[PDB]
């Protein structure tokens, strides 16, 4: 660990600082490093490491689409043969993003989930642990695919079972769960009803629940509801 | 695409 | 090199797919890879080295500044003590910046300059050369500043003599090199008046000869143009 | 910040 050296909460000032700055790949670093320090996340913390590496992914995610959709346009009738280059800097990104994932994937897995006994925290990891298989799978083309596609659904549905029992409808966390996990099942698992079911369920116990909110409570909730309604209008 | 968080 | 093994169309058209998908360290990596061939570069290639090279040094500097005015406001009296972190990491960050204007330069001068004969060539990389100083002079405050400040004005000035005897001015390379050297006297040289006379006589002599071009020369120049403007309007 | 292209 190149972070092994700084003190924990100097990593922790340091991806505050990344963050500000934009520059998500050092925000990613420094909170790997946090993480790599032992000791449990704080709600704050998890919420640090979950940006970065969110961004991080999310860029590669956008190139390797841009790279992949070239690479399908080569491959139609008519399309002018243009040699290997395409097919390797699509690998190259893919290769890049299948990193980045496992090694979010590896920070759960030492030790971040087995630690976690409050919901709040074990639901935000396995949540999380779904969300990097998802992203996984959707660049999965080979023998494995099955099993990182049923990867991301197991970790999902332990998150949802735990926040069914042990969150309210509005909390932050079980909406995004839900949310993603919804589009999990649209995208990744060819089962659009369950996802449009999912996502109105969702939608619908939330509302009932919001009359027990402050109004910064609210405010947090609704945001996600309307990610849901949005995805509900894509959808249908 | 649709909404994550 | 890293890209020695690649041919060098390979890593142009890679460039171009990095381009594409707005991965500029890539591209930028790819193009440091095609100069590196040692043969020169065509208007198409050095667009591509000055397209991915300005990116990644133009994030680098937008990070390098929300960091310095973080790291000032803590120098301010009534700011609390935070320690080493700000400064670390504007250091870091600032190193980082360093590297990409030294590698920019290197290539410049092993050997693109020397092998540009034509003035077309020979005043794109003087520019690029005045630019990696000038971007090297914005976090420049020691010793060597005075010396990196001049060598921005020496290579600026360079461009400026070539494209005045061999370009029109119109010429893009002209008219941006101007706009360049026009910030660097704001900026840098605390030449304000000389950075507003060089921005107003370029804008003046351009427009008169707009006469003379097509309609997509045209375009391309009034562009410039209105960037001269712009500064122009912010600057009085 | 000014414009530079
Ligand atoms: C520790 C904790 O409670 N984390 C979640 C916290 C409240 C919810 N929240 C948000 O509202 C936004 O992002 C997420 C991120 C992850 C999850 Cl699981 C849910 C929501 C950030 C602001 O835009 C809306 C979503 C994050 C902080
Ligand atoms: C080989 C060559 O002619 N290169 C310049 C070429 C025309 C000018 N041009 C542009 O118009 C824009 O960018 C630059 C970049 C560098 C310089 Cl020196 C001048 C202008 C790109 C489009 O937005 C306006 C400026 C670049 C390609
Ligand atoms: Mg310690
Ligand atoms: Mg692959
Ligand atoms: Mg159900
Ligand atoms: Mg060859
Ligand atoms: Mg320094
Ligand atoms: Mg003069």
């Amino acid at each position: 660990g190149a972070m092994g050296s700084m003190e924990r909460a100097s990593l922790i000032q340091k991806a505050k600082l990344a963050e500000q700055a934009e520059r998500y790949e050092d925000m990613a670093a420094f909170m790997k490093g946090a993480v790599e320090k032992g000791e449990e996340l704080s709600c704050e913390e998890r919420n640090l490491l979950s940006v970065a590496y969110k961004n991080v992914v999310g860029g590669q995610r956008a190139a390797w689409r841009v790279l992949s959709s070239i690479e399908q346009k080569s491959n139609e009738e008519g399309s002018e043969e243009k040699g290997p280059e395409v097919r390797e800097y699509r690998e190259k990104v893919e290769t890049e993003l299948q990193g980045v994932c496992d090694t979010v994937l590896g920070l759960l897995d030492s030790h971040l989930i087995k630690e976690a006994g409050d919901a709040e925290s074990r639901v935000f990891y396995l949540k999380m642990k779904g969300d990097y298989y998802r992203y996984l799978a959707e660049v999965a083309t080979g023998d494995d695919k099955k099993r990182i596609i049923d990867s991301a659904r197991s970790a999902y549905q332990e998150a949802m079972d735990i926040s069914k029992k042990e969150m309210p409808p509005t909390n932050p966390i079980r909406l995004g769960l839900a949310l993603n996990f919804s589009v999990f099942h649209y995208e990744i698992a060819n089962s659009p009803e369950e996802a449009i079911s999912l996502a109105k369920t969702t939608f619908d116990e939330a509302m009932a629940d919001l009359h027990t909110l402050s109004e910064d409570s609210y405010k947090d909730s609704t945001l996600i509801m309307q990610l849901l309604r949005d995805n509900l209008t894509l959808w249908t | 695409f649709p909404a994550t968080v």
